[PDB]
């Protein structure tokens, strides 16, 4: 049986063998899978070959399915996200469905539909690695999901051929994961810090004698490493400006490049000081080749760096707590990889050590498995 | 033949040597008399360090020229650094080497459809596009190469390549809207 961290921008597996976890690699080697569905008029694709040809096919591609799960066409932040996804979002009595051309037609889903093809993926790339087919599973969603929205996702194992043993948080995933709930004694209160995947989420969570409960969350739905990358694509858009006197944001195939370029410096600012940015003939024939370093960087961020500790706050006051009675604070999600965000974490928590020793990619899917473990 | 007189220590050496030889020739013409290994040998000539594949005529090596050398215990370090810099140099170039053949590729269809319009015909919007964004793949594969002296050139003129039939392609399809 096997644990599934259904994301809502990447999606990942792991099974619990031999007495350990092992998260596994897809086709192309990658331990995470993009959570997009592409339509074509000659098949359909799902995964990494559906993000790789998105900018080929971008009305046809479908991505962030999570964000519409259990919702009403109604919704302000429906109606809100529609007018930014590519793609068609069209009523059917109130519910929302993904509408696309495939082979010709016009088709649409459920939002559901399309995790179930996800996880459909995640399964085959499980089943790809033991040899032998995968029946049951755990899948994760965030705690602030309703019973809806919870059976959404389990309808969707369901299409994909899954029994789902359990359907459980994803902040109590990755407690799970650091094995805080065999942590004996007294119960403990846990801040699971969740940044990444297009979304920030607070959750504090009690643990007593292994038994779970969410006590509160808070976060932001928009906020991601994207909000990051567009600061120092701005930055360099004005840079170009103040020494080329030329404004390249209109054109879209060099702001592609210098946002992906922005990208790749991001990284490489987690563990270097500085990163080199080297962009040919960028334009007007006009090579762009400069840097920034991490401080620059975190300049930049400042104001969105900072507020992560907003909603840490709103989820304390809510909980009922005081910052000093937190037991166990875990760090999740490919964002709390840049070291400021783990400094202003810690600083707030008055020194005291972060859990984050598992890949914050990794970390939900890992406790997910544990779980279908102990569930089969 | 030439005369090159090596010190070592207070000690000269002199070796009889032919001037098309490489430096590391004359190393391993100098663990006789010395017992250094010649993977162990810095030759210095001209307050300068010579490479085992460099040359001497080439060098400015002359009959009678000095030199110096010094043993390093630590050579092997020396030798695997310097192994994973023109390794490294080495797969960027090929990086964009491989993308040059999958722009020449490209570059055939775009070729291919200015034929097909300059001699009456026509060609799908929709075909000028999936031509136009497996340029730009190109192109950002190109962007990920990290690049200095002749392999930036070549990084350089790859995207230049990429930049032009992007630009045809374009002219097509106003020509054709």
């Amino acid at each position: 049986a096997v644990g599934i961290d259904l994301g809502t921008t990447y999606s990942c597996v792991g099974v619990f063998q031999h007495g350990k976890v092992e998260i596994i690699a897809n086709d192309q080697g990658n331990r995470t899978t993009p959570s997009y569905v592409a339509f074509t008029d000659t098949e359909r694709l799902i995964g990494d070959a559906a993000k790789n040809q998105v900018a080929m096919n971008p009305t046809n591609t479908v991505f962030d399915a999570k964000r519409l799960i259990g919702r009403r066409f109604d919704d302000a932040v429906v109606q809100s996200d529609m007018k930014h996804w590519p793609f068609m979002v069209v009523n059917d009595a109130g519910r929302p469905k993904v509408q696309v051309e495939y082979k010709g037609e016009t088709k649409s889903f459920y939002p559901e539909e399309v995790s179930s093809m996800v996880l459909t993926k995640m399964k085959e790339i499980a089943e790809a690695y033991l040899g032998k087919t995968v029946t049951n599973a755990v899948v994760t969603v965030p705690a602030y999901f309703n019973d809806s929205q919870r059976q959404a996702t389990k309808d969707a194992g369901t299409i994909a051929g899954l029994n789902v043993l359990r359907i459980i948080n994803e902040p109590t995933a990755a407690a799970i994961a650091y094995g805080l709930d065999k942590k004996v004694g007294a119960e403990r209160n846990v801040l699971i810090f969740d940044l990444g995947g297009g979304t920030f989420d607070v959750s504090i969570l009690t643990i007593e004698d292994g038994i779970f409960e969410v006590k509160s969350t808070a976060g932001d739905t928009h906020l991601g490493g994207e909000d990051f990358d567009n600061r120092m694509v701005n930055h360099f858009i004005a840079e170009f400006k103040r020494k080329h006197k030329k404004d390249i944001s209109e054109n879209k195939r060099a702001v592609r490049r210098l946002r992906t370029a922005c990208e790749r410096a991001k990284r490489t600012l987690s563990s270097s000081t500085q990163a080199s940015i080297e962009i040919d003939s960028l334009y007007e024939g006009i090579d762009f080749y400069t840097s920034i370093t991490r401080a620059r960087f975190e300049e930049l961020n400042a104001d969105l760096f900072r507020g992560t500790l907003d909603p840490v706050e709103k989820a304390l006051r809510d909980a009922k707590l005081d910052k000093s009675q937190i037991h166990d604070i875990v760090l999740v999600g490919g964002s709390t990889r840049i070291p400021k965000i783990q400094k202003l974490l810690q600083d707030f928590f008055n020194g005291k050590e972060l859990n984050k020793s598992i890949n914050p990619d990794e970390a939900v899917a890992y406790g997910a498995a544990v779980q279908a473990a102990i569930l089969s | 033949m030439i005369r090159v007189r090596i010190k070592y220590g207070a000690v000269y050496h002199e070796i009889n040597i032919s001037p098309q030889a490489s430096f590391g020739e004359l190393k391993k013409m100098l663990t006789g008399p010395t017992g250094i290994h010649h993977q162990d040998q810095k030759l210095m000539y001209k307050d300068k360090e010579r490479d085992s594949k460099a040359f001497l005529d080439v060098s400015g090596v002359k009959d009678k020229s000095k030199m110096v050398l010094i043993e390093d215990p630590l050579s092997q370090e020396k030798r695997f650094l310097e192994m994973r810099k023109i390794a490294k140099t080495e797969k960027a170039s090929k990086a964009i080497s491989d993308i040059s053949l999958e722009v020449d590729r490209l570059g055939g269809r775009v070729s291919a459809f200015e034929m097909v319009t300059k001699k009456g015909g026509k060609i799908a919007e929709k075909d000028l596009v999936t031509v136009i964004e497996l340029l730009m793949n190109e192109l950002i594969k190109l962007d990920a190469i990290v690049a200095e002296g002749d392999v930036k050139l070549q990084r350089k003129m790859q995207v230049k390549r990429v930049q032009n039939y992007v630009e045809t392609l374009d002219a097509l399809k106003v020509k054709n809207s």
